[PDB]
């Protein structure tokens, strides 16, 4: 109250924002702001002095050069892309059908948290997160575990695709994002997926070729190996096939558990398709006794795929029909489709 | 009509029937039927509009739920004259009914937007003026049931239409998580009142007439219930047998066989500590010695003969703890001692509590169940000879503990007696008494109450009392939500809000967060001393996050006041459960250089915070707690406040006997806690041993 109408005339009316440089122990805090300029700052205001940091966004008084306070950083263009949540919007009701891998994994990304008696007891603790991988996905088949965990704590995704992420490399920036999102909460969740290193098409810009797309990756590894990281940060990484991770790599993670998910089954195939309607079905009426009999075989990707377009085709009527000449002909489509690459082999 | 089937889309099919009426009522369905079956057609479901309203008129059931799939709206307002109304709503209540489990057994609906939703909307104007009872009572949903009552004292609301055990154990499970959130729970038969004989025999008759299953909820009822209400009202509702039931009940080998069951699961080292402790005399101390062989022996005579033939000395306070095992010792099952337990009162004018109050408050306190009916009328007896030696203040702090605790509804009223000394007029002393004075005398919920002990007390008004007084009628009504209603005064002495947030909300969720936050950010100063005062109530959910993370910055305050009620705070919620991080806080606290009992208060007491009632045998060992006491009495060195502390962790420590756990899992109070503990807020000198009976 009385605070604010004294120090104004202490500090401005007007004044500037300045960068942080380096404290000098006799009180005297070099700050440089634009362009090329520094000064001697003393000031015993509001500091705090020690929660700064250099490189910080710390005001410069007009009169004369000094720092009464700070306000806040935003910061950057960087920080603005995922904005929270995700929310539990993918549901444990659009996923069944596998029952063997859902049971071991549970227990890993619920072993922090909650029991943390038996937990703390141990000391040595796995707290290197988890590794996923496979095609096409067998490593977004336990991704619903991670949304799972949206319901509590915090989860954060990152692509890692192939090109557009070049910088030095040096990861520089990479690091901030998954350090700025665990500022908020510190649980954490951090999830990778879909490397493409060994199915690149080329190199990106100046990058390389080659090597310094690995050393890179060595410094993936040196970040995540890593001195000296405690906390979590839970670390998980997917790809489509790993090739990558050198045998130091997987060392300190993941050493634990590593997940694969074989092709399913009829058990499965029927436990995805109706748990994936149980939301929404086309017509009702549906009975997965044909549908995984009629196709033999292929993964549930593309059974979603067919029902797509079931009720897209009937909506050229608008809502609901079905046409036998043309409901088989528009099947034959994506039969052949599977059917053009029938054979391997004998894959055996 | 030819314009309901028109391929234009042009509004509008709704409301056009009221136009033309009787004229359309010549027609019927059959030109309706092919514009909503045929595909490809305007108007599928816009033509349900008009539909709707000849479906109802018509009484057809289930047909009108099955067109206003869609329509949602026009349900609410629907043609008003009232009597065409409430005629066919109750064909359609009494039709709709006979549509649904018709297989029969379920299945079941199949809260659905179709169903549920209708009969919710259609509510409205039932709940409004006329009619009563809808489908809720004959359909027998319980979703709808939610959604049947309406804003109402739930104290009428005990009562239900009977029916099968079958459906009733689905009755009563989905009416409790409906009543959680409400201010009254089914677990009310303890503190109703009530009073009447229909809950004692419906209590009883959930197990009828199996006497054989019976065990639970009958034979660990009477076990675990200390006081005698729960055994008087329900004997006369327990016809197993005849006469014979007793046995079971009065808690005489009730609390001998579950004793004997605490025994297998001790138990308490009584030779190598206590008889090591006599070669060191008596210490210094005079304060939390008594207590020790209390609970401990229980029953043996011996250690009671010490107790006894040492008070006689009459030295200070120090005879609270040991006449207190006097009694406890042989009470453990039943009676007991209530003949000789009262008799060194009469016998030792007081003049004060720590001379003859001692042994007064003993037959008071230690009685647990009686009345029976002679202890009732013996207490109130021999306060009726000392008055003005007591005199208004210092034993008639403990006096209604001995009344309010066994029964709250007892028709003998001991207030009238002892209000008739206020007039001491002291303000100072008065406030740690008439506190807990006026409340403890019975729970009341008559309202009346309440009422006539503020016209006769204050007359006027004391200016000071006026504030605990108001808190009673806070107390008096349990979490009835008036309390938020009350505290909009919100007096510069602001005992009111801290007392009314803690004991005026009792659920499971906390919910009051956001009251209890904002009364300590936008309360006046030296007000956060007092604030974390509520956590022993609202903090039975979960202690473990909320807890120690606020206290963790007030504990490291230099303000000795706020640090007394940091550790308090936490106290004996926050022991129910132990953990790494309550051990590990342990270092560097005693490591203070602070002088004061505060120091020794903060420490010591969080050393029963590792367990309570467990141990030593089975389970933890007794040499890690005893290498803790002795390290720490070598210092200053005596400061015999080192001589309090190491026999205050073995207080709760070496007791065992008793699992609380809560007390209790019932969901009660415990009076002697809620009380006490006020009183070390402003410590002087003997309030803290009158906290040291627990």
């Amino acid at each position: 109250e009385e605070e604010r109408s004294k120090v104004d005339d202490l500090r401005g009316t007007p004044m500037s924002v300045g960068t942080l440089e380096e404290i000098i122990d006799d009180n005297h805090a070099i700050v440089s702001t634009s362009v090329g300029s520094e000064h001697y700052v003393s000031i015993l205001s509001f500091v705090d002095k020690d929660l700064l940091e250099p490189g910080c966004s710390v005001l410069l008084n007009h009169k004369v050069h000094a720092v009464i306070g700070v306000l806040m950083d935003d910061t950057d263009p960087l920080v603005t892309v995922m904005k929270v949540e995700k929310a539990p919007q993918e549901t444990y009701a659009d996923i069944g059908g596998l029952d063997n891998q859902i049971q071991e994994i549970k227990e890993s990304v619920e072993l922090p948290l909650t029991h943390p008696e038996y937990y703390e007891e141990m000391g040595i603790k796995p707290p290197k997160g988890v590794i996923l991988y496979g095609p096409p996905g067998t490593g977004k088949t336990l991704l619903a575990k991670a949304v799972a965990n949206q319901t509590s704590a915090t989860f954060l995704r990152v692509v890692g695709s192939e090109l557009i992420q070049k910088y030095l490399g040096d990861g520089p920036k990479l690091v901030r994002e998954l350090f700025r999102v665990a500022e908020e909460h510190a649980p954490s969740i951090v999830f990778i997926d879909e490397i493409d290193a060994i199915g690149t098409k080329r190199y990106d810009s100046n990058s390389g070729g080659e090597r310094e797309i690995q050393r890179t990756m060595l410094e993936l590894l040196n970040q995540l190996d890593g001195f000296d990281s405690r906390g979590d940060v839970k670390v998980i990484m997917a790809t489509n096939r790993i090739e990558t991770l050198d045998p130091a790599l997987i060392r300190p993670g993941r050493i634990d558990r590593k997940i694969e998910f074989p092709l399913p089954d009829e058990k499965t195939k029927k436990r995805i398709f109706q748990i994936h309607t149980s939301r929404m079905t086309l017509a009702d009426d549906v009975t997965l006794d044909d549908l995984i009999m009629a196709k033999d075989d292929l993964s549930g990707a593309d059974i979603k795929a067919i029902c797509t377009e079931a009720g897209l085709m009937a909506l050229r009527e608008r809502r609901m029909k079905v046409t036998n000449e043309d409901f088989k002909k528009s099947k034959e489509n994506v039969l052949y489709k599977k059917q053009e690459g029938t054979p391997e082999g004998l894959y055996l | 009509m030819s314009m309901s089937g028109e391929v234009a889309k042009e509004w509008q099919e709704l409301d056009d029937a009221e136009k033309v009426q009787r004229e359309p009522l010549l027609t019927l369905v059959k030109e309706i039927v092919p514009y909503n079956m045929a595909h490809n057609a305007e108007h599928e479901a816009c033509d349900l509009l008009m539909e709707i309203e000849q479906v109802d008129m018509l009484e057809k059931d289930i047909d009108e739920n099955a067109y206003a799939k869609v329509c949602l709206y026009l349900t609410s307002c629907v043609n008003y004259v009232p009597e065409p109304e409430n005629s066919a709503l109750l064909r359609c209540a009494l039709g709709v009914f006979r549509k649904f489990s018709r297989f029969p057994e379920a299945l079941r609906l199949a809260l659905m937007l179709n169903d549920m939703e209708l009969v919710e909307d259609i509510f409205t104007s039932c709940k409004d003026v006329v009619v009563q009872k809808q489908m809720a009572f004959m359909l027998g949903r319980h979703g709808v049931f939610l959604e049947l009552s309406e804003d109402v004292e739930e104290y009428e609301d005990l009562t239900e239409i009977m029916s099968n055990v079958q459906l009733n154990s689905n009755f009563l499970a989905l009416a409790r998580e409906l009543d959680i959130m409400e201010p009254k729970v089914p677990d009310d038969i303890y503190k109703t009142h009530l009073e009447n004989n229909r809950f004692g025999g419906s209590g009883s008759q959930v197990d009828s007439a199996r006497m054989n299953l019976a065990s639970s909820f009958v034979n660990g009822f009477v076990n675990a219930a200390f006081g005698q209400d729960k055994l008087l009202t329900d004997d006369g509702n327990k016809w197993l047998y005849k006469n014979k039931d007793h046995g079971m009940l009065s808690a005489a080998a009730s609390l001998g066989m579950i004793l004997l069951w605490d025994v297998d699961g001790g138990l308490t080292q009584i030779d190598k500590y206590l008889y090591s402790s006599e070669d060191y005399i008596k210490s210094g101390a005079l304060l939390a010695c008594g207590i020790v062989n209390s609970g401990v022996r229980n029953e043996c005579d011996p250690a009671l003969a010490l107790l006894s033939d040492y008070v006689l000395h009459n030295s200070n306070t120090m005879r609270l703890g040991s006449i207190f095992g006097l009694g406890l010792a042989y009470a453990g099952s039943n009676r007991e001692d209530v003949l000789t337990l009262l008799l060194p009162v009469m016998g030792d004018s007081k003049s004060s509590m720590e001379v003859a109050g001692v042994t007064a408050l003993a037959c008071g306190m230690i009685a647990v169940g009686s009345c029976n009916g002679d202890v009732t009328s013996t207490i109130l007896q021999t306060i009726m000879e000392k008055s003005e030696t007591e005199l208004k203040d210092t034993y008639a702090r403990w006096l209604p503990l001995g009344l309010g605790l066994n029964h709250l509804g007892k028709g003998e009223a001991i207030e009238a007696i002892l209000a008739a000394l206020e007039v001491v007029s002291e303000p100072f002393r008065s406030f740690a008494n008439t506190l807990v004075d006026v409340c403890a005398y019975a729970g009341s919920g008559n309202v009346l109450k309440v009422q006539q002990l503020l016209h006769i007390c204050s007359e006027h008004f004391d200016s000071k009392e006026k504030e605990e007084d108001k808190d009673k009628k806070e107390k008096k009504d349990k979490d009835k939500k008036e309390a938020p209603a009350d505290m909009g005064a919100h007096q510069g002495v602001a005992v009111l809000g801290i007392a009314l947030i803690a004991m005026g909300e009792e659920i499971g969720a906390e919910m009051a967060l956001r009251t209890f936050g904002h009364l300590l950010r936008y309360g006046e100063p030296t007000l956060r001393r007092a604030v974390p005062l509520a956590l022993a109530l609202i903090s039975v959910s979960n202690p473990r996050l909320n807890i120690l993370d606020t206290l963790s910055k007030f504990s490291h305050d230099a303000d000795p006041e706020v640090s007394y009620n940091s550790i308090f705070a936490m106290g004996m919620v926050g022991s129910g459960t132990n953990n790494a991080r309550l051990a590990a806080m342990l270092r560097q606290l005693a490591q203070y250089h602070a002088k004061d009992p505060n120091n020794l208060f903060m420490v010591r007491l969080a050393q029963g915070l590792t367990h309570l009632g467990k141990g030593t045998l089975t389970l933890c060992p007794y040499h890690s707690d005893r290498q803790l006491m002795s390290q720490v009495a070598v210092a200053g060195l005596l400061t015999v406040l080192v001589s309090f502390l190491d026999v205050r962790n073995i207080i709760l420590g070496k007791s065992h006997y008793v699992l609380y756990g809560l007390v209790a899992a019932m969901q009660p109070r415990m009076l002697v806690t809620f009380d006490e503990e006020l009183r070390p807020l402003p410590v002087s000198v003997r309030v803290g041993q009158a906290v040291d009976v627990v």
